[PDB]
RNA sequence: CGCGACCUCAGAUCAGACGUGGCGACCCGCUGAAUUUAAGCAUAUUAGUCAGCGGAGGAAAAGAAACUAACCAGGAUUCCCUCAGUAACGGCGAGUGAACAGGGAAGAGCCCAGCGCCGAAUCCCCGCCCCGCGGGGCGCGGGACAUGUGGCGUACGGAAG
RNA sequence: CCACCGGCCCGUCUCGCCCGCCGCGCCGGGGAGGUGGAGCACGAGCGCACGUGUUAGGACCCGAAAGAUGGUGAACUAUG
RNA sequence: UGUAGAAUAAGUGGGAGGCCCGGGCCGCCGGUGAAAUACCACUACUCUGAUCGUUUUUUCACUGACCCGGUGAGGCGGGGG
């Protein structure tokens, strides 16, 4: 999670999910953890 | 990176290249320029671009075309008053290698007579080949109006084997409308050659003649 | 008593063996505004319980005369817990080697004082 | 109460504040003995949605066991058979390790019953398991009735008939198109009444 | 330094109670070949069986869907006839081999953790009476379990106020 | 009943034009030939029993040198 | 930095005007070659330069996991004499 964050924060969200995807299980978890770990982060670091 | 082909987003880009600094405005009637950067080409084997492309609107100039032969056609082609020259003066044309480029860059266009092809690389050899000017091949006896009318429109993609092509669209005494067509009649040719999307423009540039750089949004 | 904000003030027991059964309580208590002091023994919480272990104990309802000496403990439990916990959520506890090891490290670090000076 | 806060902060397992204390208790479980008694279970929610109401006569084990996949027990790689049986080094084991822990703290303590187990620890080699074992002879679980089913005499060693969790998870069976390879009861009854060629006195 | 409180613990010919060993026809958990077949033989087959080991009762196991289906839908488990020598597996060879629909036999559903409400309203041990036999069960005082969580109300068909 | 021709259904191939319209389409239906089929072309099965033959089963009876599983032996002999 | 061109031509494409205060400079023309600049945009390698970082490699180092020895676990490390 907290690797993936900052890939997620500055690449690049297709390597992001691509890693996600060898992480956990499949396609559909990978797009909600997606999801998830992107709205704590839109919300962690865009909560000035 | 985001990149769209919108209409609005078109055509405010061109509303601000065209209010850049005020109004960059100079004596010049000054021309619109499109850059298009290309990305995951290889076209060191097999991947190089070059069709024609008839905008649609307005190509500034009503283009300087010279045509070479001789019948009815050139008959024609006097009628239109279209700057013709015969086979006597072609092999005087033949005596100096100055005077290829002399009618090469004064006119922009260049047409010839299916009877001529076999005689053109000759006499016009260094230039028009190794330019990128060669003539191109006509019918015998064909109506000259909507061959003329077409290459008053019709330009060229040619990406050669460079990673980018810029091309002059029209002039910004045109409407903004006639513009922003000419524009997505260019873009038109990318998404018809490339079979994926339109992902492999990650920016493309509108520009003035000299105004500053606008990124598509 | 927390989640519902009856809670007066929250006193938790320090020798829970399973860290596990207490740790989500001071950010708890700490979200609900409930003020909670830490202290040391969790035996010497039975011994007023009438039990060997007791974990909490929670105070919500108070006597007339005990509300003033009630504020009056709430207030310095405030000054040291609830309104230091940004302070304490960041502190790293521990990492102390043993004082063999620092005592080496110091003489070594008193042969660099004579290396130097 | 406070139990779902127990149950959720068990639960994402691999964050910061977790993964030490479970570092400390690997350390402090390999230290100790293989079998022995805890006075308290560590895991109070699990160990207690799995049946543990703390009164007299509810007793905890912890039981520790050696990871791995079991090789077989051939001499000198011998196996004496056809090529597909030469694998030694390679052969899983059918049972889950949990079934294993409850199979070796019932047989220890032959006395008790085993009602289930669950995972308190893993480092390297060592897989930690706690058991919770029902007492059958105490009064406060020959009375109140809801309890007497494991103190009826079919039930004696639960653990080595897999009629526990882990157990039924290791024997295979549920319901649907995904467990047709047991029908009915086991695999073997299954194979009794698939091969077994039915004949009536009228044919 | 002493004392006290727990927490981890040991000891005892401590008070009381329990497990071991057998028979194994049927059942349950694991382990597990090879003859043979294929005209040879390596996968296959013999078979997840003989042998081995550990368990259990008069039955055991299974069981109230993380199901079957795809249309006018059924409805825990078990057993029989069919499905069917079929779909499928297989040096696609020898051979292997199901299941849901259908009709019968039997008919049965439930509880707890969680959640919150009730002042621990709960249980065990000891001691005195209580009572009537063939023989043991309710009530009253003091020692414990237990607040790291007894009991009542409560279960996904909704439940509580 | 035999022999042949003609007919019909299904799969494919070839050549062709017409019709239908719960919706006008890379939609259906159709025609004429030559072919592959365990077909139709007024149905003959099903159940029982007996006989013969073939196959799987210890299978007409007896027969090996082998292999696997699990155990019992160092009282003769071998060597400490 | 093959050759020619005043000028190390990376490339495309617009292109007769651009820059600035009646005017000058650059470009056009001449001339080169096969491809020519002004003004303008992108696409590249060849190196330099800084860190929210990033990772692994390497270098040493500490000990608390783990391992190795010895004891009837007998005086260890600091500080005082
Ligand atoms: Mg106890
Ligand atoms: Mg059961
Ligand atoms: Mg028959
Ligand atoms: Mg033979
Ligand atoms: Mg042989
Ligand atoms: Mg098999
Ligand atoms: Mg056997
Ligand atoms: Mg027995
Ligand atoms: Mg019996
Ligand atoms: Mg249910
Ligand atoms: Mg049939
Ligand atoms: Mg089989
Ligand atoms: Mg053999
Ligand atoms: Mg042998
Ligand atoms: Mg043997
Ligand atoms: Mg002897």
């Amino acid at each position: 999670e907290r690797r993936a964050m900052e890939l997620l924060k500055v690449s690049k969200d297709k390597r992001a999910l691509k890693f996600i995807k060898k992480r956990v299980g499949t396609h559909i978890r990978a797009k909600r953890k997606r999801e998830e770990l992107s709205n704590v982060l839109a919300a962690m670091r865009k909560a000035a | 990176m985001s990149s769209k082909v919108s209409r609005d987003t078109l055509y405010e880009a061109v509303r601000e290249v065209l209010h850049g600094n005020q109004r960059k405005r100079r004596k010049f009637l000054e021309t619109v320029e499109l850059q298009i950067s290309l990305k995951n080409y290889d076209p060191q084997k097999d991947k190089r671009f070059s069709g024609t492309v008839r905008l649609k609107s307005t190509p500034r100039p009503k283009f300087s075309v010279c045509v070479l032969g001789d019948q009815q056609h050139c008959d024609e082609a006097k009628a239109v008053d279209i700057p013709h020259m015969d086979i006597e003066a072609l092999k005087k044309l033949n005596k100096n290698k100055k005077l290829v480029k002399k009618l090469a860059k004064k006119y922009d266009a260049f047409l010839a007579s299916e009877s001529l092809i076999k005689q053109i690389p000759r006499i016009l050899g260094p230039g028009l080949n190794k330019a990128g000017k060669f003539p191109s091949l006509l019918t015998h006896n064909e109506n000259m109006v909507a061959k003329v009318d077409e290459v008053k429109s019709t330009i060229k993609f040619q990406m050669k084997k460079v990673l980018c092509l810029a091309v002059a669209v029209g002039h910004v005494k045109m409407t903004d409308d006639e513009l922003v067509y000419n524009i997505h009649l260019a873009v038109n040719f990318l998404v018809s050659l490339l079979k994926k999307n339109w992902q492999n423009v990650r920016a493309l540039y509108i520009k003035s003649t000299m105004g500053k750089p606008q990124r598509l949004y | 008593l927390v989640e519902n904000k009856k809670a007066q003030l929250v006193v938790i027991a320090h020798d829970v063996d399973p860290i596990e059964l207490v740790v989500f309580l001071p950010a708890l208590c700490r979200k609900m505004g409930v003020p909670y002091c830490i202290i040391k023994g969790k035996a010497r919480l039975g011994r007023l319980v009438h039990r060997k272990t007791c974990t909490t104990v929670a105070f919500t309802q108070v006597n007339s005369e005990d509300k003033g000496a009630l504020a009056k403990l709430v207030e310095a439990i405030r000054t040291n817990y609830n309104d230091r916990y940004d302070e304490i959520r960041r502190h790293w506890g521990g990492n102390v080697l043993g004082p063999k090891s620092v005592a080496r490290i110091a003489k070594l670090e008193k042969a660099k004082a004579k290396e130097l000076a | 109460g406070a139990y779902k806060y127990i149950q959720e902060l068990w639960r994402k397992k691999q964050s910061d504040v977790m993964r030490f204390l479970l570092r400390v208790r690997c350390w402090q479980y390999r230290q100790l003995s293989a079998l022995h008694r805890a006075p308290r279970p560590t895991r109070p929610d699990k160990a207690r949605r799995l049946g543990y109401k703390a009164k007299q006569g509810y007793v905890i084990y912890r039981i520790r066991v050696r990871r791995g996949g079991r090789k077989r027990p051939v001499p000198k790689g011998a196996t004496y058979g056809k090529p597909v049986h030469h694998g030694v080094n390679q052969l899983k084991f059918a049972r889950s390790l949990q079934s294993v822990a409850e199979e070796r703290a019932g047989r220890h303590c032959g006395a008790l019953r085993v009602l289930n187990s669950y995972w308190v620890g893993e480092d390297s080699t060592y897989k930690f398991f706690e058991v919770i074992l029902i007492d059958p002879f105490h009064k406060a679980i020959r009375r109140n009735p809801d309890t007497q089913w494991i103190t009826k005499p079919v039930h004696k060693h639960r653990e080595m008939r897999g009629l526990t969790s882990a157990g039924r998870k290791s024997r295979g069976l549920g319901k649907g198109h995904k467990f047709h390879h047991t029908i009915g009861g086991s695999r073997r009854a299954a194979w009794r009444r698939r091969n077994t060629l039915q004949l009536h006195r009228y044919r």
